[PDB]
């Protein structure tokens, strides 16, 4: 029995380098695409402010100069 | 209260069995024990069996007697063979529950 | 020295036990929320597409 | 901030899932000690008699029945 | 509303020490059971033992109590 | 293995001790005993105790031979009194721990 608990933690070493792992690098996976929508969100709300204000900014003439 | 019952009668000039069964209280069995009587004297134990059924006798059977359980239909058996016609005497098995020491009726083997 | 193989071997498989349970609740909800943030942003993100044209036909 | 919202609203629901999912394997595992090892404590009462009679039974079966055994078997004098 | 994420916040939080402090409790009745499971182990032996070489005493004492009591009988009667 | 190194006893005429003590084991104890023994013969026992607070006697030892525990110590108690003439005895004090039996010196009580 004791041999089998032996034999028991090499396999267990091999679990851990296995799914053990590949959880871990799927962890840098998300967290690193993460970061890229993340700072997208910020830069697509950057690009979207930009031209949703100018929507507001250049069709005022639409009215305005109708008024002429 | 608990109850015991005896078997086992029998002569020859050579083949004899003994057995002593239990109907209640089944397998509550700590240390139990077989006894034979001297006719118009006194009782002594012969063989024994226990919770782990280790073996041990009385001196005059060793080589003689060998006793073997079983667990569930609580019956327990003795090896009888080779007689001499001096073992002849009383036989009564014995059994212990509680603390509480239980005789039954009580048989006889005889050789001659 | 059979102790010593077992003093391990509760030792281990609780360590063990810890980093499968932490990183199987780490990855997955976190898994789930970045699909639906890529669905929650990608969709709005047609959203500028869309005023972009509409920005531009007007002005 | 409708999907944030509605997000922490089915975030919960799982984490009080396990609330019961873990209080469901401490429930049991927890009778596992109110019967085994209670009884457990009755057996060694039980096995506890028969080292009290075993001693009583050869307290009259050791010394009586020597004290006038051996005093029997004087022929030497 | 707009608050009401943040006590939706703490909701996801303190659920979250629940099943941080519960599965310490779970830590503990492990050992708390199997070392106490060798110990119900080795007292049942030690307990056993010595019952199982006292019928050898209650036995073999009897023999020089069975074996030499056949010869009161010679002159007795 | 033991060190019962026994000690208490006397040779006098008024009351007198039998105390077993130890040496290992605080209340390892399981079935652990005495034995006394006259000249000329063999051995035997005086009264036993059992880690269960169950006490019993020979006949003879009753009322003036009294055996007790004391687990703080691990050292039985086995009082001498009332010493009566018959008294006059080899004592020894006795335990078995592993199944494995253990003795000791005991000494001589000699009462009149």
């Amino acid at each position: 029995q004791a041999q089998r608990q032996i034999a028991l933690i090499q396999a267990e070493e091999r679990e851990v380098s296995a799914r053990l792992a590949a959880a871990e690098t799927a962890l840098g996976e998300s967290d690193a695409r993460r970061q890229t929508q993340d700072a997208a969100l910020e830069d697509n709300a950057l690009e979207i402010d930009r031209l949703r204000n100018a929507l507001l900014q250049s069709d005022l003439k639409v009215s305005s100069l109708d008024a002429s | 209260e608990v109850q015991l019952q005896e078997s086992g009668g029998g002569l020859v000039y050579d083949s004899l069995r003994l057995s002593c069964a239990s109907s209640r209280s089944i397998d509550g069995i700590n240390i139990m024990r077989w006894y034979r009587q001297a006719p118009g004297k006194q009782r002594g134990m012969v063989a024994v069996v226990t919770g782990w059924g280790s073996t041990n006798y009385v001196d005059s059977v060793k080589g003689r007697f060998i006793i073997s359980r079983d667990s569930a239909k609580d019956t327990v058996y003795l090896q009888m063979n080779n007689l001499k016609p001096e073992d002849t005497a009383v036989y009564s098995c014995n059994a212990i529950y509680r603390g509480s020491e239980y005789w039954g009726q009580g048989t006889q083997v005889t050789v001659s």
